[PDB]
RNA sequence: AAUAGGGAACGUGAGCUGGGUUUAGACCGUCGUGAGACAGGUUAGUUUUACCCUACUGAUGAUGUGUUGUUGCCAUGGUA
RNA sequence: GCAGAAGGGCAAAAGCUCGCUUGAUCUUGAUUUUCAGUACGAAUACAGACCGUGAAAGCGGGGCCUCACGAUCCUUCUGA
RNA sequence: AACGAGAUUCCCACUGUCCCUACCUACUAUCCAGCGAAACCACAGCCAAGGGAACGGGCUUGGCGGAAUCAGCGGGGAAAG
RNA sequence: UUUAAAUGGGUAAGAAGCCCGGCUCGCUGGCGUGGAGCCGGGGUGGAAUGCGAGUGCCUAGUGGGCCACUUUUGGUAAGCAGAACUGGCGCUGCGGGAUGAACCGAACGCCGGGUUAAGGCGCCCGAUGCCGACGCUCAUCAGACCCCAGAAAAGGUGUU
RNA sequence: GACCUGGGUAUAGGGGCGAAAGACUAAUCGAACCAUCUAGUAGCUGGUUCCCUCCGAAGUUUCCCUCAGGAUAGCUGGCG
RNA sequence: GGCGACGUCGGCUACCCACCCGACCCGUCUUGAAACACGGACCAAGGAGUCUAACACGUGCGCGAGUCGGGGGCUCGCACGAAAGCCGCCGUGGCGCAAUGAAGGUGAAGGCCGGCGCGCUCGCCGGCCGAGGUGGGAUCCCGAGGCCUCUCCAGUCCGCCGAGGGGCACCACCGGCCCGUCUCGCCCGCCGCGCCGGGGAGGUGGAGCACGAGCGCACGUGUUAGGACCCGAAAGAUGGU
């Protein structure tokens, strides 16, 4: 059953897969409807920004990507303070607040 | 089942024939062997230290290295389904000169200088070989007598 | 009867190539039509490059392209090469040699074309060349794909030198009995 | 494409390719890698020579970024930058040097490789090995390190 | 008078009989720690179908001779 | 006679006594033997080290040679 | 001792167990009237010798062969289950 | 076991050679030594006969074999068990052996002509329906074509 | 009479029950039946559906708890 | 050149019959089948090498030191649209371009000239280049010489060209170089003189280098895992009547 030159497998099909599989046959109608869920969420608020708040300036942590940068996730909590606004209008004001976050 | 073995099949072809034995002769080490003298394997028995195989008991092969007291020789040993260039450490006993290139060497030595004798008196001398032609029609001559006439002889137990 | 072959009296090389490319088929009926009309060779040479697979049309490179033609003799020669000339960036300079192949490269094109070389096809060759004249023709390094480098004698016996099928190259993967002679036996 | 393939050729020869004496029935060597060690010893060695056996030294939780080092030899050194430059900063006035970082273009590690052209470089990197700096110094060119 | 030796799927079970062998019950002896084993022994133990073709034994027959009947001959085959 | 089974080998010897002695030591490869031309084992020539012997050339990395032995995992001990 | 659809041997009386078979009756079988299955089935069916997968029905060489059948019959079909 | 056959096995029958001339070397070392190495220069017809050869890839099927001369081992011996060389059936018809896996010929597209092979030529059955040639043999169980399908010791004034 | 018999009730699968035979437990018992896991595994038998054209073998080596099988080489084809 | 109708002339099909010669019944295991080896009464329809993943290799196509949008996003509220089109400061990412080592780690260029420090086997310097050499190697180039109605005057040519040159792919070899260990050895460097780094020359281990050839897609073949070519048990387990 092995037979000449080539390559041991180790396939994890012994235990019985037939049962949980996932077809994909619904990966344009989930697109389709998620489209529904923005255009009707992005005129349904406002003229407030779609795609969610102004996001804060990250670089990513680690040696193999420290060189770039990433959006993260909220103003730490001194940024809302050096540049002069109470922390609990700036997510109304609009702008994403990260509590625990260091600087 | 056959007990595969070294020295297996060899109560005759490891030993002095006869009235042979004792050293060997010093003229088996007085022998000048070079990278390339084709050479033939015949083993003695009384060198135990390097005897090839009974496989190469009287197969003939040819120099790659020397060394101190050995000397590296590359044969053709038949396998089952092939032959395989094979090399083997055999001591300076168990090997002699083949005298199986002397009548090339000799041969191509008077057809050099039997090419330019020829080359300088003006023909075409045809030095090649042939092989051996058939009886050309001789003549035989009965000189006086007659020839003596001969039967089957009786049935004698 | 007759004897007792075992038979190669049918041969095995491509006559009629396997692609349905029509515009091969037009470089095929040109050159068998040059190929036994020539009363030379170079054509029947590259008329049995227009046939040769995927595989053993190897992607010739610049730089080889450019070392070859600077040998004493190759000074204005216009170089042929079946198959693809794809560019190198370990050369700097590119000098303003003429070629002649199938599909030179996008980026390639650009860098003969601005030191002054001239690219062409095997149409324009016939007419310049119905011999094929003035040229050397090339092809690049068949046996330089990774396939090649696990043929050999076996991955198991001495000197193998065989690159053996993993899945990963890394430890814990054939490494440990068979390569060292603390674990096992050495090949 | 089932017409193209063998079960519609050999459809009407009665063993239909199996051979009437070994007769292909399920599994007649064992499921999958079965009998490595015994009855496929021959097979699983010569074509698997080292698959048996301890090797190395175990790391627990090994971490796929701090051994990220992707490596630049100088031959594709030149061609991170735009050429409009190294033939500009090839004119004849001074040593009129660029930089070229590798460490904007992904790379971590300028290992040495031979045949580097005639032009003054400085290059930023956080690593060399000991033949790629003597291929820049050798140029004229200066080998500033920096991380 | 003689109590000759033999063969025919060790002739012969849709001919029979079951006495022994050779299932399952049981007893003894010897062997085995034991379950059990024993060309050692004993007792108790379901024997299926022919209506198919052939062979055969009988029974009407059949062709050919114009229909039909009476009296006959005998090629052969059996054998005291 | 050569320790032992046979076969081969051996005479200022491979035997028998004598005198020293640790080469039965460290080390990397190549090759031979059964071979699929794998592995263990055994063996062969070498090479680098340290030595022994001999006055010396030399010989000596176990037994005169053909058999005397054993993977992965695991344990143990040693080595920079 | 008694007892036993227990096992073995002998004796008395008895008898178709037998020597050695014969006859008679009933219900079939048999035939007609009516109703009417299954078992099984490559093709089918005469034999001797030969060879053959060493014991055929079919091949070889011989012997030979008449329609369609009924009542039986248990040699064969290495019958059928 | 002194000797030692036949058959068999190895090698060789040229340019990949041969010769001359010169430089490296840590090897060897009385010695421009020895030996390798390299560079340049000189001359192609070197036994027969036949033929186009080389090299890489992937991989199905198979891993129950038997028979024949010849040489052999067990066995009293076998259509027996085991071998060696080569051929053959298996995978393969056809002609012949009456019939048959394997013998003797001979190998196959479909056909018309001609000829032979092994074999046969009383009639089944194509062909001696030849003035075939020479001798032997009579059985009250004649004999009658390799494998092959029935025989010996011994004996005869049966006959040459 | 340690007798036979109707209905009610109790005991349920490694469990019931047995004056003991591995009997009986819904024709099923040296472990009942029904459903699912499950289309359970099978080195083992049975089968495996169109035509032409080309090439066309193997029963041996080595190893295996191997001897009805597989691996490896051998032999084959296709591709170049 | 000849012969001839209202019933004749040719011609056969899946037609019947008669004759001669040939001919044992088919699938199957098997060294061996007609078997006294097994299955097969007949006929219709159903009825058995699939799909998914992974790999390997061959071929085909596109691009090519790179390639790939498979996942999201964009376009109006379109049936065929669950399509197609585009994104690129959507390339994150896969696989390849870089191997070796247990691991810390390290990580692939020599050549030619000249000048030199005892030119001392060690070594130092600038210059020109630049993938080393040997032997084969299709092809291409030079090619002495020849070849046309008369001999001397010249042109593009052609064909046969002896010899010679450059040499693709590749095959064998020699050298080099990178990494792991081992023997021998002397030197240099200073974010600071140390049980510090760097190097050398030999010999081996490596799936390496020596001007890269891969990725994507489709198809075939083969192997594995999945009920895995179809059919088949004695069992085993849970949960119940
Ligand atoms: O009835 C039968 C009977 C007889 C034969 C079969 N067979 N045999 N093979 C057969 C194939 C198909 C059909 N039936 C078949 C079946 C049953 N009996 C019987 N006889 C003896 C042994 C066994 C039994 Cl059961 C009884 C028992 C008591 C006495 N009265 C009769
Ligand atoms: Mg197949
Ligand atoms: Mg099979
Ligand atoms: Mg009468
Ligand atoms: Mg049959
Ligand atoms: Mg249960």
């Amino acid at each position: 059953a092995p037979s000449r030159n080539g390559m041991v497998l180790k396939p994890h099909f012994h235990k019985d897969w037939q049962r949980r599989v996932a077809t994909w046959f619904n990966q344009p109608a989930r697109k389709i409807r998620r489209r529904k869920a923005r255009q009707a969420k992005a005129r349904r608020i406002a003229p407030r920004p779609a795609s969610g708040p102004i996001r804060p300036i990250v670089r990513c942590p680690t040696v193999r990507y420290h060189t770039k940068v990433r959006a993260g996730r909220g103003f730490s909590l001194e940024e809302l303070r050096v540049a002069g606004i109470h922390k609990k209008v700036a997510r109304t004001i609009g702008i994403s607040v990260d509590p625990r976050r260091r600087n | 089942t056959n007990t595969k073995g070294k020295r297996r099949g060899t109560r005759y072809m490891f030993s002095r024939p006869f009235r042979k034995h004792g050293v060997v002769p010093l003229a088996t080490y007085m022998r000048i062997y070079k990278k390339g003298d084709i050479v033939d394997i015949k083993g003695m028995g009384t060198v135990q230290k390097g005897m090839p195989h009974k496989c190469y008991h009287g197969k003939t092969g040819r120099v790659y290295n020397v060394t101190q007291h050995a000397v590296g020789i590359v044969v053709n040993k038949q396998v089952k389904g092939k032959i395989l260039a094979k090399r083997i450490n055999v001591r300076i006993e168990h090997i002699k000169h083949s005298k199986s290139r002397d009548s090339f060497l000799k041969r191509v030595k008077e057809n050099d200088q039997k090419k330019k004798e020829a080359k300088e008196k003006g023909t075409w001398v045809q030095l090649k070989r042939q092989p051996a032609p058939p009886r050309e029609a001789h003549f035989v001559r009965t000189n006086g007598k007659e020839p003596e006439l001969l039967e089957p002889i009786p049935y004698e137990f | 009867g007759v004897d007792i072959r075992h038979n190669k009296d049918r041969k095995v090389r491509r006559k009629e190539p396997k692609s349905q490319d029509i515009y091969l088929r037009l470089l095929v009926k040109l050159y068998r039509f040059l190929a036994r009309r020539t009363n030379s060779t170079f054509n029947q040479v590259v008329l049995k490059r227009l046939f040769m697979s995927r595989t053993n049309r190897p992607p010739l490179s610049l730089s080889r392209m450019i070392r070859k033609m600077k040998l004493p003799g190759r000074e204005n020669k216009t170089a042929v090469v079946v198959g693809t000339i794809t560019d190198d960036v370990r050369v700097q300079e590119v000098p303003k040699l003429k070629v002649c192949a199938l599909r030179v490269t996008s980026r390639a094109r650009s860098r003969i074309l601005r030191a002054g070389g001239k690219i062409l096809t095997f149409d324009q060759l016939a007419l310049d060349s119905p011999k094929g004249c003035g040229t050397v023709l090339l092809s690049g390094p068949r046996k330089g794909r990774e396939v090649y480098r696990h043929f050999g004698k076996a991955p198991g016996t001495p000197h193998s030198h065989t690159k053996p099928y993993v899945r990963s190259k890394g430890r814990k993967f054939e490494r440990a009995r068979g390569r060292r002679a603390s674990r096992g036996y050495k090949n | 494409p089932s017409r193209l393939r063998k079960t519609r050729k050999l459809r009407g020869h009665v063993s239909h390719g199996h051979g009437r004496i070994g007769k292909h029935r399920k599994h007649p060597g064992g499921r999958g890698n079965a009998g490595g060690l015994h009855h496929h010893r021959i097979n699983f060695d010569k074509y698997h020579p080292g698959y048996f056996g301890k090797v190395g030294m175990k790391h627990y939780h090994l971490k796929r970024n701090q051994s990220f080092c992707p490596t630049v030899n100088l031959d594709k050194l030149w061609t991170l930058v735009s050429e409009q430059t190294r033939v500009n900063a090839a004119k004849n006035k001074t040593g009129a040097a660029p930089i070229i970082d590798v460490v904007r273009s992904g790379y971590y590690k300028v290992l040495g490789k031979g045949k580097l052209p005639k032009q003054p470089v400085i290059v930023k990197a956080k690593f060399f090995s000991r033949r790629a700096e003597e291929k820049i110094k050798s140029v004229g060119g200066a080998c500033v390190l920096v991380a």
